RNA sequence: CCAUAUAUAUAAUUUUAAUUAUAUAUAAUUUUAUAUUAUUUAUUAAUAUAAAGAAAGGAAUUAAGACAAAUCAUAAUGAUCC
């Protein structure tokens, strides 16, 4: 094989936990095994631009551990609702 | 009296006026033509001017303000706006 | 725009919709009667008319066709001496000794007044089933019903293709071949736009010059679809 | 500007993070700040004497004293 | 990348043009120093004067919109016709 150094061969909560541990030093295990997410609102907003209407997906989610810790998160993505919800989950964990 | 302004979107002079130094060649030419009008054409009384003209126009016949930059740089500091 | 003006002027005088299934040229009411002489060989709906001129300006009516006719006129000296220089001789962003002018036009005659003519028009409208002039028909086979050549004919070895406004009210494509007839092909090989074609042809089909003619709440659906899909993702 | 709350309570928010388990390791500053609390009143405080000349601030002379 | 300047290699200097050929490499998008002007004050810029330089040119290389084009001879497919 010709695998470049720093590359690997060829879930969402796991990626949120890893990214937020790298970015803020929070515990990934706590995020993955003790937080529950619940989307609250999921919308399609739109902006008028000279080249037409650009639609974005908006997600407001809440996360918590049922033990006095709660956080709201908002995410926004022009491509997929998965991405907006991922960003909302990220934001919610950051706002605990 | 002091007239303080409201918070402005900018502090800019529309058309800043600059130091247009007059060309020496044109001044010499005007003096020489005045001399010829008064003392006659090809007069010897200002041949020096002719010489000087010839010396100054020989190679070339003809021989920006920064207020907006400093105004934009300093507006927030001097405007006396109350604290946030 | 000019063609649209003539088309409307033709329509209002004639009222094609008020005399359906009436082929040929009979003077038409508007004691008053009037008939189209030229350029139209019929009095039905003009095949090229799309009501609004602005449709030509769009990017979907760029293939639209309109009825105009061309002529060449020698430039007099004063014209030649006028169009000179950066004003009238350059491209605003070889010369000729003639100008090609485009124009649309229309000609009507008013009938006479007489007990003969009146009852004649009534009887000819009543008991004359001139018949559905089908594609390929020459109508009366006179000047008044001969097809109208409205495009430059395509002349290839042994066959000439003409785009006609036919007396059948329609837009026709006629091919005249040598093998069909030497004489008629000889005549067709000299025909030009603006003539009247007085002879039959072998292939006579429906012309596609009117193709881009017949083709001349969603916000709420987008909103509801957006909300439904957004609640469906979950 | 509104009296800010989140600069002087970093210890409380950090301890919530630590108790919940969101943060594993205690920071190096944690015990230091715990042992040295910040001042968190941010009050306006009256004064009753001019420091320079000794004039008393906030006394009213009554009519009986004139 | 051409070109330009230079180095090495190659040529048994009669395939001679060694003043050449063509491979490889180097060079620059030049640099330094003062003086006068201005400056956002120099570790800036321009001009001039000095100093070192052979050093002074050119080409290519991406997308996105708009319109035109059937010698669209920049095709293919389709339709239609013989
Ligand atoms: S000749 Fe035919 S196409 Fe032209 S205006 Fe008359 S009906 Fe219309």
């Amino acid at each position: 094989n010709i695998l470049p150094p720093g590359v690997s061969l060829p879930s969402k909560s796991a990626d949120v936990a890893a990214g937020l541990h790298k970015q803020t030093g929070v515990d990934p295990d706590y995020i993955t095994r003790k937080l529950t997410m619940k989307p609250l609102v999921m919308k399609r907003v739109s902006n008028q631009t000279g080249k037409g209407k650009i639609a974005s997906f908006y997600a407001l989610v809440v996360v918590g551990d049922k033990n006095g810790m709660v956080g709201l998160g908002e995410g926004k993505s022009r491509e997929e609702m998965s991405k907006a919800i991922f960003k909302a989950h990220w934001d919610a964990v950051r706002n605990l | 009296p002091v007239y303080r302004l409201p918070p402005l979107p900018r502090l800019k002079v529309k058309k800043p006026i600059i130091r247009q130094e007059a060309n020496k060649c044109l001044v010499l030419m005007s003096n020489l033509l005045q001399c010829w009008s008064s003392y006659g054409h090809m007069s010897p009384k200002c041949a020096g001017l002719v010489t000087e003209l010839k010396s100054c126009t020989s190679e070339s016949a003809l021989g920006k303000s920064n207020i907006n930059y400093h105004a934009a740089r300093l507006y927030d500091r001097i405007n006396g706006k109350p604290h946030d | 725009m000019g063609f649209e003006i003539i088309a409307r002027a033709r329509q209002i005088t004639l009222r094609p919709e008020n005399f359906p299934d009436e082929f040929g040229k009979i003077p038409r009411p508007w004691n008053y009667f009037l008939k189209v002489i030229a350029p139209c060989p019929h009095q039905r709906k003009c095949p090229l008319q799309v009501g609004n001129p602005n449709f030509y300006t769009h990017k979907e009516g760029k293939d639209l066709k309109f009825c105009n006719f061309q002529k060449s006129i020698k430039r007099p000296k004063f014209s030649i001496e006028l169009k000179k220089g950066k004003l009238l001789a350059t491209s605003w962003d070889n010369g000729r000794d003639y100008e090609i002018l485009n124009y649309s036009y229309l000609i009507f005659e008013r009938s006479h007044k007489d007990e003969n003519t009146l009852k004649e028009i009534k009887k000819l409208r009543n008991e004359n089933v001139n018949g559905k002039y089908d594609i390929g028909s020459l109508g009366d086979d006179t000047q008044n019903s001969w097809p109208r050549i409205i495009n430059d004919p395509v002349k290839r070895k042994g066959h000439v293709m003409m785009d006609l406004c036919a007396p059948s009210g329609e837009l026709e494509k006629w091919t005249v071949s040598r093998s069909f007839s030497k004489q008629i092909y000889h005549d067709a090989r000299k025909s030009k736009k603006g003539d009247l074609w007085a002879s039959a042809a072998k292939t006579q089909i429906k012309g596609l010059g009117d193709l881009n003619v017949k083709k001349f709440q969603l916000k709420k659906e987008e909103r509801q679809k957006a909300r439904k899909a957004m609640e469906s993702y979950n | 500007m509104k009296i800010q709350t989140n600069a002087v309570n970093v210890l409380q928010r950090t301890s919530a993070y630590l108790k919940s388990g969101l943060l594993k390791e205690t920071p190096a500053w944690y015990n230091v700040v715990a042992s040295i609390p910040p001042s968190t009143k941010f009050t306006r405080e009256p004064r009753f004497k001019n420091p320079s000349n000794g004039h008393i601030i906030g006394k009213l002379v009554d009519v009986t004293e004139q």
